[PDB]
C-alpha cells in the first residue's frame, strides 16, 4: 500500500503514493494522505521491527520515510488545497511522525558502520535508522531543514497580525514540531559527531548551531 | 594594377585534360565537373573507365578542421567589435579595439600551436609538411597583425615604437629562447660551440642583461677574459633604453645615449676588445657599425630584425614618419640587388611605409583565406582609417572584401548565421548578395526554415519569406501533411495555394467521409479569408458544427448559403443536395416554401445540363442506375417539403 | 558568480545532465550535448573542469573535458538520459538512437536503434520518405517520440519494434511531448494546442485538447512541474511562457512575456520548482524565482516572480539548457557551451 | 581547391550536368538515353537514387525548377522531344519491377529538329519553360498547374532565323526590367553576320520582340549565360565561342516620346580571353554573378573574375592530371 519494492519493468508505482498524486492532488482534499501519516504515528509508538521488509528489500524503515519526506512533505507546499486549512493538517501529521522518530531514537556506533545483508546472492548495506536519516538531512543544507526553516518563519508571519486564519491551530502545531525537532537535534548532536569521529565514517556535517546561521533564501538575511 | 601572376593551379586526379574536354555547374560551396570521355574498348582485357564526376569545393581553406576554432572564436570577437559604441572616447574605444586585436591574435595563436602539436603527432610526414604549411601562414598572420596592431591600432609614439618593435620581432623570431635553453643545458655553457653566437643574437634582441648573464659563463670559466667581459657587460648595464613608467623628455634619451656612444667609441680608440674579436664585434653592433651588422647577417634570420637591431644602435628617437627610409634601406643592404623581395617582404615594407590599402592587397594576394583581411579591414574601419572610395560597380572597399568572405561562410553548412551578420553591415550590396544566398539553405526540418523565415522577416525580405513559405508547404503537399500545408500556405499568403489544399481536404473528405483534421478548420479564424474556397472550407466545416452541436435550421440556412454562393464546386453539389435530405424529410419543416424552391433550383443546375451524346462505353451504366436514383429522391423529397411548407406558411397568414 | 563559455566549433541543438545516484552528495560532475547543422553531427561527454587548482608548472586545468564522442545521423534533434550509462536522441532522418556509455574505456556505442521511427507517407507503396523526429521522453523502461509526420510511438528499452504506433494524431508538425502520468502524455503542436493523450485507450482519439483563443502560436517546448503532475509551462513561436493547469478548462491559468522570439526550451528546476528557466531564438537565457504554488497565480502584479537574465550579452541562439543542484548548463548556435557550477551565490 | 570524385557509371559519353536550388542533389545526362539523380547525405557522401531511360537520342541537357514548384526536371533530346519529370513520394509500382519514381508527366513534341538547350523561367514568371531546337526557334510553354504537370501550353515561337544551340533568360526579380531571353547558334555560315540575338517581353503586344543583335559575335557559340543581378542598373552576359567573352546590357532610359517600340542597350564588350587556346563549351556563373567558369579543348575549367577596378581577369585553372 506504499510500494517499498520497486520493479526494474514498471513504468507506474502503485499505492497511495499514484492515489495522493492522481486522486487527492486532483480534488485538492487529502484525507487518505493524512489517514495514511496517522497510521504511522501509532505504529512507530508500539515501535517497528529492525526485520522491517528483510528478504524482499534492505531491512529498516527509510522506504517509508523517503514517502513522507520526498513524496508527501516537500511536496505539501506544491499542492493546492480545497480546505485552506487542510495545508496545515497534512503538516501536524508529518511532523509528527518526524518529532516521535527523533524523540524514540538515540545515536549508537553501529548506525556509523555498514551493515550488509544477503539478497537473491548480492551482499547489500541496510538501511540506516530512521532516526539517523533525520539528523543527516537536520546537520546538512537540506531541502528538509530549508521548508522547516521556512515554516518557522511564515509561523511568525501569520501570528504577527494577531489574527484568526483558516486552520490556525493545525499552523500552532505544526510550529510546534518543527521546534521540537530542532531542540531534539541540538540534544542529540555532540554525540552523534562524536561517534561520526570515533567511527572514521566518509560523511560530512555541519552543526545546527551554525546552519540556523545559512542565508534564508527568502529574506536574504541569517533570520532564521 | 592587381592580379599580374600565373591565375591559381588546382591539379584534379584521374582527369586526362591532355586532350578531354568538362561540364560543370555551381553549388553553395561546391562546384561539380565532369570529363567528356568514355573507353569503348579497342579489343583489351582491360576494365573501361565510366565518366567520373568530381565535387571541387571552394579554396578559402575554411575546411581545414583546426581552422573552424579561427572562424567561431574570432567571429565571438567580431560581434564583440560591431557591438563597441562610436562615443566611446578616444582613450577608451582605443584600449578597446587594442583588446580586440589581442583577442584575435590570441586566437591565431591558439590555432597555430594546437596545429604546431598536430604536425608533431603527424603519423606520416606528408600530413606533418602539411599541418607545418599552415602553421607557418598562420606565423605570417600573427607576424603581420603584430605589426598593424602596433603601427595602426595602438600607433606607437616615437621612443616606445622601439620597444614595442623590439618584443614584436621577438614574440615571432623565438629561435633564441629554443638556442638559449640548449647552450644554458650543457655541462659548461661557454664551450657549447654556439655559445657566441647565442650571446650575439640575445645583444641583436636588445636582451642586455640576458647576453651579460651568458657572458658571465665566460667570466666564471675564463680568468683572463673575465675582467674585460665585465666591461662588456657594464657597457651592457648603461645603455640608455627607454622605461614606460619614468618621467623623462625623448631628448633626455637621445642626450644620454649620445654620452653612451662617446663612451663606447671611446673604448674602440683605446682598443679595449682587440684580444677577443667576438668582444670587438659586440661593440661595433652595439655603436650601430652597419657592416658589422651585415658581417653578423649569418645570425639575422630576416631584414626586419636587422631594421630594428639598426633601430637601436643608431637611432633611439626614430618616429613613424621617418620610418620607411630605414625600412627600405635595411631591405636594400639584406637583399644586396641580387635577390628580390618576397611577399612577406612587401606587405610588412608597405607597412613601414604605412600605406594600409597596399597592405590590405598584398594580403588579398599572399593569404588563401579572405578570413585574415576581412577582420583586419574592419578593424581599420572601427579606428576610422580607410580610404571611404566607392568601386566600380558602386560599393567600397571593405564591403567588396567581406561580402567575398559572407560568401565564404554561406559556403559551409553551419556558418551562414555568421554570414547574416556579415551582410547586414554591407551599404550597397550586403541586402541583394543575401537576398541571393537565404533561400538555397538546406530546410531539413520545420525549425531551421523558422529560423531562416525570421531572418528575412526581420529583414523585410518578403518575397523570400513567400519562396521559403511555399517551399515548407510543398514540402507538406508531397508528403500530404495538409495541416502544415494550410498554415505555410498562410504564412505565405498565396490565395491559390491556399485554395489548392482546399481541394486537397475537400477530396480527402470524399475519399473517407471525413476530414484528416477538423480543429485545423475550426482554429481557421481571420485567415479563413485567404481564398473563397478555403471560407467554404471553413463554412461547411462549420456545418458539420451545427448539426452536430445540438441544432438543425441554422444548419440548413448555413447548408443552402454554401449551395447558393458563387464558390462550392459543382462536382460537390450533388453532395449539399444529399446532405439536405436527411433536414427535408423531418416531420417538422426544417425549410421554407421559397428555400425548398432554390434548393430545387441548384438540382437542376445540376441535372438540365448534362450533354445528349451515345454510344460508348458499357462500364459507365452502374453510377447513372445511381444518379437517377439521387435525383428522384431529390425531387420527391423537395416536393414533399414544398407541400409541407406550403400549407405550414399559408396557415400563417391569415389566423 | 562567473559563467565559464567554452567554444567546440559545432553548434549545439540540445545539453543535458547525467542523473545523480539516488542518495549521492555530489554535485552535477557530467552532462551530454548533441550538435545540429555541421558536415557531421555528433553526441559527446564532457567532464566539468576544476576551476579550484593550480599545479607548480602554472597551467589552466580547469577546461570542460571531453570525456567521449559518437557520430550521428541527420541532426540531434532532442535529447534525454534513461539511466546513468544509456541516452536516448531523436534525429531529423526520423531515426531515434539508444547509445551505451562505456566508464572503463571512455567511449560511446549504439545499444539499439529504431531507423523508422517516423516517416511521411505517399499513395501505394512502402517508399516511405524521412520524417524529422522532433521530441524524446523517458520512462523507463517505457519510451515517446514525435515528429513532423504527426506520429506519436511508445517503444520500449528492451523491444526492436514500436509497442504502439499513432499515425497522424496532428496534421501539422508535433514539436514536444511529456508524461503527465505513466500511460498518459500530452502533446504541443504548429496550431497552439496542448493534446493529451491515454495509451489505455483503444481508439487514436486524443483524450482532451487544450488551446489558445484563436489566434495560432506554435508551441516549440512543453515540462510538467516535478510535484504537481497537473501543472504544465509551455513555449510559443512568439516569445510568450503560458502556465496550465490540465484539469481547469480549455486555456492558460497563467500567460507571460518571456522573449522577443521562439523559445526554444523551459524546465522546471528538479528539486526546487518554484524556480523556472527558459532559452530562446532571441539569444537570451532567463532564470524565473517565485519562492496555490506561485505559477498558479491569475495576477503576476501582486505575488511576485523575479526575473533574472543569466547570459551578459545576448549571443547566437540559446536552443537548450539544463539545471542540476546548483549547476547549470546551456547550448547554442554560436559553436558554444556556457556551464555554471552555482546558481545560488 | 579540394575535389571528391565519383564513378558516374553512364554507359556512355555525358553532356550535361545540373545541382538542385540547395546544392544538397545532382542530376546528369547521356548518350546512353539515360538521366540519372544523385543525393547529398548528411554524412557528406553521394549516392545514386535515381537512374532511368528519358528519351529515344542523346540527351543534350538537364536542369532543375525552383522548389516552390516542387522537385521537377526537364530534359531535352536528339529524338527531337523535350520530357518534364516529376520526384513522387510514395509511387514506386512494384507490378512494373525497376522503373524509377521520377514519372514522366508530359513530353514535348512541337521542335521539327533537335532539342539543344532546355530552361525553366525564373520563378516570378510562374512555372514557365523554354527549349531551343536547331530549326531556328526558342519554345516557350507554361504549366497553369503546378500539380498537373502533365498540361503544358505554349504560348511563344520566336523566330531566331539562325540554328539555335544555347539560351539564357535574364534572372532580374526587378519589376523595373522585362522578361528578357538571349539565343545563342551553332551557324558556321559566313553569310549570317552575327550569332547571338536577345528578344524582350512586350506586354503591349504579348511578343517577344527582338531588342538586340550582338554584330560582334561573327562566330559560332556553343553557351550562354546572364549574371544574376547585385542590384545593378546594367546587365551582364557571358558566351562561349572560338572565345571566352563578357557584354555589359545598360537599358537606354526611354524619354517620354518613344512609345510601343523594345528597350535599346548601352552595350559593351568588358572582356574577351582568348586563353583556352580553344573552343569555350559551357560558360556558368557563381550564385551572386561576380565569378564565371568556362571551359575548352585545353582539358581546363577556368575562373574569371572583376577586380575592384572592373577589370576581369583569369583567377584559377582548374586541370586534370592524369595520375
Amino acid at each position: 500500500i506504499l510500494q517499498t519494492v520497486r520493479i526494474p519493468s514498471q513504468r507506474q508505482a502503485i499505492g497511495i503514493e499514484v492515489e495522493l498524486n492522481e486522486i487527492e492532488s486532483r480534488c485538492e482534499e487529502y484525507p487518505l494522505t493524512r489517514a495514511f501519516c496517522q497510521l504511522i504515528s501509532t505504529l512507530v509508538e508500539s515501535s517497528f521491527p529492525s526485520n522491517l521488509g528483510a528478504g524482499l528489500r534492505p531491512p529498516g524503515f527509510d522506504p517509508y520515510l523517503q514517502f513522507l519526506r520526498d513524496s508527501v512533505f516537500l511536496r505539501f507546499r506544491t499542492r493546492a488545497y480545497r480546505r485552506a486549512a487542510e495545508k496545515w493538517e497534512v503538516a501536524e501529521v508529518v511532523l509528527e511522525v518526524f518529532y516521535k522518530l527523533l524523540r524514540d531514537y538515540e545515536p549508537q556506533l553501529e548506525d556509523f558502520v555498514d551493515q550488509f545483508v544477503e539478497l537473491q546472492g548480492e551482499e547489500i548495506i541496510a538501511y540506516k535508522p530512521p532516526g539517523f536519516s533525520l539528523m543527516y538531512h537536520l546537520l546538512n543544507e537540506s531541502p528538509m531543514l530549508e521548508l522547516a526553516l521556512s515554516l518557522l518563519e511564515e509561523g511568525v508571519k501569520q501570528l504577527d497580525t494577531y489574527a484568526p486564519f483558516p486552520g490556525k491551530k493545525h499552523l500552532e502545531k505544526a510550529v510546534q514540531h518543527c521546534l521540537a525537532l530542532l531542540n531534539l537535534t541540538l540534544q542529540k548532536e555532540n554525540l552523534f559527531m562524536d561517534l561520526l569521529r570515533e567511527s572514521q565514517l566518509a560523511l560530512i556535517v555541519c552543526p545546527l548551531e551554525q546552519l540556523l546561521q545559512g542565508i534564508n533564501p527568502r529574506t536574504k538575511k541569517a533570520d532564521n | 594594377e592587381e592580379l599580374d601572376g600565373e591565375p591559381t593551379v588546382t591539379l584534379i586526379p584521374g582527369v586526362n585534360s591532355k586532350k578531354n574536354q568538362m561540364y560543370f555547374d555551381w553549388g553553395p560551396g561546391e562546384m561539380l565537373v565532369c570529363e567528356t570521355s568514355f573507353n569503348k574498348k579497342e579489343k583489351s582485357e582491360m576494365v573501361p573507365s565510366c565518366p567520373f564526376i568530381y565535387i571541387i569545393r571552394k579554396d578559402v581553406d575554411v575546411y581545414s578542421q583546426i581552422l573552424r576554432k579561427l572562424f567561431n572564436e574570432s567571429h565571438g570577437i567580431f560581434l564583440g567589435l560591431q557591438r563597441i559604441d562610436e562615443e566611446l572616447t578616444g582613450k577608451s574605444r582605443k584600449s578597446q579595439l587594442v583588446r580586440v586585436s589581442k583577442n584575435y591574435r590570441s586566437v591565431i595563436r591558439a590555432c597555430m600551436e594546437e596545429m604546431h602539436q598536430v604536425a608533431i603527432a603527424a603519423k606520416d610526414p606528408a600530413n606533418g609538411r602539411q599541418f607545418s604549411s599552415q602553421v607557418s601562414i598562420l606565423s605570417a598572420m600573427e607576424l603581420i597583425w603584430n605589426l598593424c596592431e602596433i603601427l595602426f591600432i595602438e600607433v606607437a609614439p616615437a621612443g616606445p615604437l622601439l620597444l614595442h618593435l623590439l618584443d614584436w620581432v621577438r614574440l615571432h623570431v623565438c629561435e633564441v629562447d629554443s638556442l638559449s635553453a640548449d647552450v644554458l643545458g650543457s655541462e659548461n655553457p661557454s664551450k657549447h660551440d654556439s655559445f657566441w653566437n647565442l650571446v650575439t643574437i640575445l645583444v641583436l634582441q636588445g636582451r642586455l642583461d640576458e647576453a651579460r648573464q651568458m657572458l658571465s659563463k665566460e667570466a666564471d670559466a675564463s680568468p683572463a677574459s673575465a675582467g674585460i667581459c665585465r666591461i662588456m657587460g657594464d657597457l651592457m648595464r648603461t645603455m640608455p633604453i627607454l622605461s614606460p613608467g619614468n618621467t623623462q623628455t625623448l631628448t633626455e634619451l637621445e642626450l644620454k645615449w649620445q654620452h653612451w656612444h662617446e663612451e663606447c667609441e671611446r673604448y674602440l680608440q683605446d682598443s679595449t676588445f682587440a684580444t677577443s674579436p667576438h668582444l670587438e664585434s659586440l661593440l661595433k653592433i652595439m655603436l650601430g657599425d652597419e657592416a658589422a651588422l651585415l658581417e653578423q647577417k649569418e645570425l639575422l634570420s630576416n631584414w626586419y630584425h636587422f631594421l630594428v637591431t639598426r633601430l637601436l644602435y643608431s637611432n633611439p628617437t626614430v618616429k613613424p614618419i621617418d620610418l620607411h627610409y630605414y625600412a627600405q634601406s635595411s631591405l636594400d643592404l639584406f637583399l644586396g640587388g641580387e635577390s628580390s623581395p618576397e611577399p612577406l617582404d612587401n606587405i610588412l615594407l608597405a607597412a613601414f611605409e604605412f600605406d594600409i590599402h597596399q597592405v590590405i592587397k598584398e594580403c588579398s594576394i599572399a593569404l588563401s583565406n579572405w578570413w585574415f583581411v576581412a577582420h583586419l579591414t574592419d578593424l581599420l574601419d572601427h579606428c576610422k582609417l580607410l580610404q571611404s572610395h566607392n568601386l566600380y560597380f558602386g560599393s567600397n572597399m571593405r564591403e567588396f572584401l567581406l561580402l567575398e568572405y559572407a560568401s565564404g561562410l554561406f559556403a559551409h553548412p553551419s556558418l551562414w548565421q555568421l554570414g547574416v551578420d556579415y551582410f547586414d553591415y554591407c551599404p550597397e550590396l550586403g541586402r541583394v548578395s543575401l537576398e541571393l544566398h537565404i533561400e538555397r539553405i538546406p530546410l531539413n526540418t520545420e525549425q531551421k526554415a523558422l529560423k531562416v523565415l525570421r531572418i528575412c522577416e526581420q529583414r523585410q525580405m518578403t518575397e523570400q519569406v513567400r519562396s521559403i513559405c511555399k517551399i515548407l508547404a510543398m514540402k507538406a503537399v508531397r508528403n500530404n501533411r495538409l495541416g502544415s500545408a494550410l498554415s505555410w500556405s498562410i504564412r505565405a499568403k498565396d490565395a491559390a495555394f491556399a485554395t489548392l489544399v482546399s481541394d486537397r481536404f475537400l477530396r480527402d473528405y470524399c475519399e473517407r467521409g471525413c476530414f484528416s483534421d477538423l480543429d485545423l478548420i475550426d482554429n481557421l479564424g481571420p485567415a479563413m479569408m485567404l481564398s473563397d474556397r478555403l471560407t467554404f472550407l471553413g463554412k461547411y466545416r462549420e456545418f458539420h458544427r451545427m448539426y452536430g452541436e445540438k441544432r438543425f435550421a441554422d444548419a440548413a440556412s448555413l447548408l443552402l448559403s454554401l449551395m447558393t454562393s458563387r464558390i462550392a464546386p459543382r462536382s460537390f453539389w450533388m453532395t449539399l443536395l444529399t446532405d439536405a435530405l436527411p433536414l427535408l424529410e423531418q416531420k417538422q419543416v426544417i425549410f421554407s416554401a421559397e428555400q425548398t424552391y432554390e434548393l430545387m433550383r441548384c438540382l437542376e443546375d445540376l441535372t438540365s445540363r448534362r450533354p445528349v451524346h451515345g454510344e460508348s462505353d458499357t462500364e459507365q451504366l452502374q453510377d447513372d442506375d445511381i444518379e437517377t436514383t439521387k435525383v428522384e429522391m431529390l425531387r420527391l423529397s423537395l416536393a414533399r417539403n414544398l407541400a409541407r411548407a406550403i400549407i405550414r406558411e399559408g396557415s400563417l397568414e391569415g389566423s | 558568480e562567473e559563467i565559464y563559455a567554452k567554444f567546440v566549433s559545432q553548434k549545439i541543438s540540445k545539453t543535458r545532465w547525467r542523473p545523480l545516484p539516488p542518495g549521492s552528495l555530489q554535485t552535477a560532475e557530467t552532462f551530454a550535448t548533441g550538435s545540429w547543422d555541421n558536415e557531421e553531427n555528433y553526441i559527446s561527454l564532457w567532464s566539468i573542469g576544476d576551476f579550484g587548482n593550480l599545479d607548480s608548472d602554472g597551467g589552466f586545468e580547469g577546461d570542460h573535458q571531453l570525456l567521449c564522442d559518437i557520430r550521428h545521423h541527420g541532426d540531434v534533434m532532442d535529447l534525454q538520459f534513461f539511466d546513468q550509462e544509456r541516452i536516448v536522441a531523436a534525429s531529423s532522418t526520423g531515426c531515434v538512437t539508444v547509445f551505451l556509455h562505456h566508464p572503463n574505456n571512455q567511449t560511446l556505442s549504439v545499444n539499439q536503434q529504431w531507423t523508422t521511427a517516423h516517416y511521411h507517407t505517399g499513395p501505394g507503396s512502402p517508399s516511405y520518405s524521412s520524417a524529422p523526429c522532433t521530441g524524446v521522453v523517458c520512462n523507463n523502461p517505457e519510451i515517446v517520440t514525435v515528429g513532423e509526420d504527426g506520429r506519436i510511438n511508445l517503444f520500449r528499452a528492451d523491444h526492436k519494434e514500436a509497442v504502439r504506433t499513432i499515425d497522424n494524431a496532428d496534421s501539422s508538425t508535433l514539436h514536444a511531448v511529456t508524461f503527465l502520468r505513466t500511460p498518459e502524455i500530452l502533446t504541443v503542436n504548429s496550431i497552439g494546442q496542448l493534446k493529451i493523450w491515454d495509451f489505455r485507450q483503444q481508439g487514436n482519439e486524443p483524450s482532451q485538447i487544450l488551446s489558445l483563443t484563436g489566434d495560432r502560436v506554435p508551441l516549440h517546448c512543453v515540462d510538467r512541474h516535478p510535484n504537481q503532475q497537473h501543472v504544465v509551462a509551455t513555449g510559443g513561436q512568439d516569445g510568450m511562457l503560458s502556465i496550465w493547469d490540465v484539469r481547469q478548462g480549455t486555456m492558460p491559468v497563467s500567460l507571460l512575456k518571456a522573449h522577443e522570439a521562439e523559445m526554444w526550451e523551459v524546465h522546471f528546476h528538479p528539486s526546487n520548482p518554484e524556480h523556472l528557466f527558459t532559452c530562446s531564438e532571441d539569444g537570451s537565457l532567463w532564470h524565473w524565482d517565485a519562492s496555490i504554488s506561485s505559477w498558479l497565480s491569475t495576477d503576476p502584479a501582486k505575488d511576485r516572480i523575479e526575473i533574472t537574465s543569466l547570459l551578459p550579452s545576448r549571443s547566437l541562439s540559446v536552443n537548450t539548457l539544463d539545471v542540476l543542484g546548483p549547476c547549470l548548463v546551456c547550448g547554442t548556435d554560436a559553436e558554444a557551451i556556457y556551464v555554471t557550477r552555482h546558481l545560488f551565490s | 581547391f579540394v575535389a571528391r570524385s565519383i564513378a558516374a557509371d553512364h554507359k556512355d559519353l555525358i553532356h550535361d550536368v545540373s545541382f538542385d536550388f540547395h546544392g544538397r542533389r545532382m542530376a546528369t545526362c547521356s548518350s546512353d538515353q539515360s538521366v540519372k539523380v544523385w543525393d547529398k547525405s548528411e554524412s557528406g557522401d553521394w549516392h545514386c537514387t535515381a537512374s532511368w531511360k528519358t528519351h529515344s537520342g542523346s540527351v543534350w541537357r538537364v536542369t532543375w525548377a525552383h522548389p516552390e514548384f516542387g522537385q521537377v526536371l526537364a530534359s531535352c533530346s536528339f529524338d527531337r522531344t523535350a520530357a518534364v519529370w516529376e520526384e513522387i513520394v510514395g509511387e514506386s509500382n512494384d507490378k512494373l519491377r525497376g522503373q524509377s519514381h521520377w514519372v514522366k508527366r508530359t513530353t514535348l513534341v512541337d521542335s521539327r529538329t533537335s532539342v539543344t538547350d532546355v530552361k525553366f523561367a525564373p520563378k516570378h514568371m510562374g512555372l514557365m519553360l523554354a527549349t531551343c531546337s536547331a530549326d531556328g526557334i526558342v519554345r516557350i510553354y507554361e504549366a497553369p498547374d503546378v500539380m498537373n504537370l502533365s498540361q503544358w501550353s505554349l504560348q511563344h515561337e520566336i523566330s531566331c532565323k539562325l540554328s539555335c544551340s544555347c539560351i539564357s533568360w535574364n534572372p532580374s526579380s526587378s519589376r523595373a526590367h522585362s522578361p528578357m531571353i538571349a539565343v545563342g547558334s551553332d551557324d558556321s555560315s559566313p553569310n549570317a553576320m552575327a550569332k547571338v540575338q536577345i528578344f524582350e517581353y512586350n506586354e503591349n503586344t504579348r511578343k517577344y520582340a527582338k531588342a538586340e543583335t550582338l554584330m560582334t559575335v561573327t562566330d559560332p557559340v556553343h553557351d550562354i549565360a546572364f549574371a544574376p543581378n547585385l542590384g545593378r542598373s546594367f546587365h551582364i552576359l557571358a558566351i562561349a565561342t572560338k572565345d571566352v567573352r563578357i557584354f555589359t546590357l545598360k537599358p537606354v532610359r526611354k524619354e517620354l516620346t518613344s512609345s510601343g517600340g523594345p528597350t535599346k542597350f548601352e552595350i559593351h564588350i568588358v572582356a574577351q580571353f582568348d586563353n583556352h587556346n580553344s573552343q569555350v563549351w559551357r560558360v556558368s556563373w557563381n550564385i551572386t554573378g561576380t565569378v564565371l567558369a568556362s571551359s575548352g579543348d585545353d582539358g581546363c575549367v577556368r575562373l574569371w573574375k572583376a577586380n575592384y577596378m572592373d577589370n576581369w581577369k583569369c583567377t584559377g585553372i582548374l586541370k586534370g592530371n592524369g595520375s
